[PDB]
């Protein structure tokens, strides 16, 4: 390395860097060959006369980041070859003029971050080489106009992170050679009709984070305007004829303002603008005219009350790439043959309702498109088919009966999400580039499967091929369907085929299986429908879940299932009652009452089934058509409902017989007919609790986070023990009770005497 | 991690001084942020409330540029006219070549 006076260093080439030494005066020992100096990350707090006396050549300046406060006004005497001269990062507080005034060579003066506040009237007079100033992050309040006057020769200029509020007339009258000026995050709300008069050579402007809340007129005298921007302000109203000024503009920046309402002709005649983005714009509602502008590259109008679109945007933009037209009431559309560079377009959120084939004829470049949230009832069979690279399709949320599949095999996104009355099947081979795909019913993505995101998932709740799923599954409900509707049967022509006076505790044992019988042809429909879509349930499962046939067959499941809890506890009272009045009256008078409160418990039922007709979507919730499996409030809240009085319920109808048990007398039992009855309805109880719990138990499962189970063990419990006290209880009566032989006895002789 | 208010070894710096710009060093497939008084070339600062951060250059075939737009000094061979790169000044505008711009 060049040899340096210690402890800093030399480059070379009249190039010293003697910067982040800690010193606190001026370095010596430098040859006054030397054109540049860097001490900047030094403790030198004042400048003394004189400090660059031994050093005619520079040219560069640095001095940032010194904590410098006063300047003595000779100090910089000699100094006739400086160009640029860096002060940031000091406590100057007041620009030195008298410091600077005999630099007459300076070209780049940088004076911000020092935390200045005002400046003398005569400052940087003679400053004949000037061109650039950095003026930013500092406390100005006023723009110093008349330094600024003295400057004809200045070109870049900004005033950032300033107290400035308002600007006067006049204020730049003299910066002609002004290329680019900056005024971002500044305190301004008002500006004069004049206040940029003169500045015939201004290229750029900025103006964002200030407090314009009315446009200014003032920018009408910029003809060599090229990019504006004042985004982030408190900007409201474009009116027309703002831009007639500036026909050279390029770049626009106006987000992030409470802009309503827009000029219908503001933007016309601007040839080489390029972007053009609009939100908020709510008191729009007319389409703002474009002519003079064919080199728009982005368009985007959201949040407006336009409702038409005019045809000749097409054949207008040329370049036009991304259209944006969300969050308005477009209604119809025109044709749009001609954007042939077009690739993206988003129509969401709009009151269209139809799509015609030919509304896309003209596009080849169209890679995304989204319609989602719309009225479309109808789509053409040919609407896609002159498209090219289109890759993501959205038409979620939308009221199409079918979908059209020819040119889309493209495709990798599509979303059909909302498309209730959508109910066909699509076919792979023609969406091979499927990757993404979300559908309004689960059994559509059986098909798209690899064994690619379907949702929502085909989960067991929702088999494809096979309802009931296992082989052995299979058997238990085919096998308890038979054994719960042969005995159910068979019991009721045992009670009721006697034209006998019937009694309370027998007349009970018919109710319940004859509501029991209900199980058995509910379980029915499972195995038949289970049968005929042997291996392909997916196709029928979408009708079928939607059908009235769910509907009914939930209602079936519900009704009896509940009949039965909502009776059986009717013979425990029964029971009781009759045990009480042995010892008491010896005979019953209540026969008409439970009678009476035998009807009661049917009704009951009945409107249980009925409360899942009212909210739509409760039977809904599995192919199982029962109510059970994680819903929603209306059906989740629904589903808890039911549980609760029945898991209620066998909490009373036990104590009783508890109650009794410990009132009756052990020997009571010996040989009274009443013990063989009591002994009977004994287990009816005991199993109906034990095989409630099972269901009862996983279906709190989802209220409980924290055990997490497999839907496929959750549905296959449900359909083994769900209905396995329908076939399970009439084996006890026709296999242990001693009455039900003399029973079959007496209809033995009555259908041989017939 | 110098002048850093919080600096790291992996992520290096990750916030310089309110005052002081902070610039993202990217050695290959290694970068973290560091503190840097000014922009180097190629770059220019641009000063914002929260922070301050160094800016590339987007204008092309300059070495330090002034803003988004305006460039302070270009390479060689192409000559500066209002802050633009041009290899020869344009009509109305005469060479320079001491000090590399363009004239009247």
């Amino acid at each position: 390395p060049p040899l340096c006076a210690a402890p800093c260093s030399c480059d070379g080439d009249r190039r010293v860097d003697c910067s982040g030494k800690g010193l606190t005066a001026v370095p010596e020992g430098l040859s006054a060959f030397t054109q540049a100096l860097d001490i900047s990350m030094n403790n030198i707090t004042q400048l003394p006369e004189d400090a660059f006396k031994n050093f005619p050549f520079l040219e560069e300046l640095q001095l940032a980041g010194n904590d410098l406060s006063f300047i003595h006004p000779k100090a910089l005497s000699g100094l006739k070859e400086l160009k640029v001269l860096t002060l940031q990062n000091n406590q100057l507080k007041t620009v030195p003029s008298e410091a600077i005034r005999g630099l007459s060579a300076l070209q780049s003066l940088r004076l911000d971050a020092n935390h200045i506040t005002s400046v003398p009237e005569d400052s940087f007079e003679g400053l004949v080489q000037l061109r650039h100033l950095w003026l930013d992050d500092n406390s100005l309040t006023e723009v110093p106009v008349h330094p600024l006057s003295n400057l004809p020769t200045l070109q870049a200029l900004t005033l950032a992170l300033n107290k400035i509020s308002s600007i006067p007339d006049f204020a730049f009258t003299n910066l002609s050679s002004l290329v680019v000026l900056h005024l971002h995050n500044n305190k301004i709300r008002s500006l004069s009709q004049h206040c940029f008069d003169g500045l015939d050579n201004l290229e750029t402007l900025d103006l964002n984070y200030n407090n314009l809340g009315e446009f200014p007129q003032a920018i009408k005298a910029l003809p060599s305007l090229k990019e504006l921007g004042f985004h982030s302000n408190s900007i409201s109203v474009i009116p027309d004829g703002a831009f007639d000024g500036n026909p050279l503009l390029r770049t626009i920046h106006l987000y992030d303002n409470p802009l309503s309402f827009v000029g219908n002709s503001a933007f016309h005649n601007l040839s080489d603008l390029h972007s053009l983005v609009i939100r908020g714009a709510s008191m729009v509602q007319q389409f703002p005219n474009l002519t003079g502008t064919v080199h728009l590259e982005s368009l985007t109008l959201t949040g407006t009350k336009i409702s038409s679109i005019p045809n000749n945007l097409c054949q207008e933009q040329k370049m036009l790439r991304t259209l944006d037209l969300s969050y308005n009431n477009i209604r119809d559309l025109p044709s749009f043959n001609g954007c042939h560079a077009l690739e993206e377009i988003s129509l969401q959120r709009n009151q269209i309702y139809q799509i015609k084939e030919g509304t896309f004829q003209g596009l080849i470049s169209l890679r995304i498109l989204d319609l989602s949230r719309n009225l479309i009832h109808e789509i053409h069979s040919r609407a896609f088919a002159t498209l090219g690279p289109i890759t993501n399709l959205d038409v979620s949320f939308n009221e199409l009966t079918s979908f059209p599949t020819e040119g889309l095999n493209g495709l990798n996104q599509l979303k059909l999400v909302g498309n209730f009355k959508l109910k066909e099947a699509l076919a792979a081979k023609d969406f091979v580039n499927l990757r993404s795909l979300s559908v309004p019913y689960a059994y559509q993505c059986c098909a798209f499967w690899g064994c690619i995101h379907c949702t929502p998932s085909t989960g067991a709740f929702k088999p494809c091929e096979y309802l009931l799923g296992s082989w052995m599954i299979r058997l238990t409900v085919w096998f308890i369907f038979l054994v719960a509707l042969f005995f159910n049967l068979l019991v009721i022509l045992t009670t009721f085929a006697s034209c006998t006076s019937l009694p309370s505790s027998k007349l009970f044992i018919g109710l319940i299986s004859v509501s029991n019988l209900f199980m058995g042809i509910y379980t029915g429909i499972l195995t038949f429908l289970d049968a005929v879509s042997w291996g392909r349930f997916a196709e029928f499962g979408i009708w079928w879940e939607t059908g009235s046939g769910c509907k009914v067959a939930g209602f079936l499941a519900v009704f009896s299932s509940e009949s039965a809890i909502f009776l059986l506890m009717l013979a425990t009272v029964e029971r009781s009652l009759s045990a009480k009045d042995i010892m008491k009256n010896g005979k019953s008078n209540h026969l008409k009452q439970f009678r009476v409160a035998a009807l009661l418990a049917f009704l009951g039922a009945t409107v249980a089934g009925c409360f899942p007709l009212f909210h739509r979507g409760e039977y809904s919730a599995s192919p199982l058509c029962l109510p059970f499996p994680t819903g929603e409030t209306p059906s989740l809240g629904f589903t808890v409902t039911l549980v609760l009085l029945n898991s209620l319920a066998f909490l009373l109808m036990a104590v009783i017989y508890t109650k009794l048990y410990c009132n009756l007398e052990k020997e009571d039992l010996s040989e009274n007919s009443q013990s063989s009855m009591i002994k009977h309805v004994a287990w009816l109880i005991f199993t109906n609790c034990i095989f409630f719990c099972p269901v009862a138990f996983f279906s709190f499962a989802p209220l409980i986070t924290a055990i997490s189970i497999s839907p496929e063990i959750m549905k296959s419990v449900t359909l083994i023990f769900f209905p396995l006290p329908a076939c399970l209880n009439p084996v006890l009566y026709v296999f242990f009770n001693p009455k039900f032989k003399e029973d079959w006895k007496l209809l033995k002789r009555r259908v041989t005497k017939k | 991690c110098k002048g850093c208010l919080s600096c790291s070894k992996d992520n290096g710096c990750s916030r310089c001084q309110q005052k002081l710009f902070f610039f993202l060093r990217r050695e290959g497939m290694r970068q973290y942020g560091e503190c840097l008084h000014s922009c180097p070339s190629g770059y220019y600062g641009h000063r914002a409330p929260d922070m301050n951060r160094c800016a590339r250059c987007r204008i092309e075939n300059c070495d330090s540029c002034f803003s988004k737009d305006f460039c302070t000094k270009c390479k060689v061979g192409f000559y500066l006219h209002r802050g633009r790169c041009f290899d020869e000044c344009p009509d109305g505008f005469a060479p320079l070549e001491e000090t590399m711009e363009c004239v009247e």
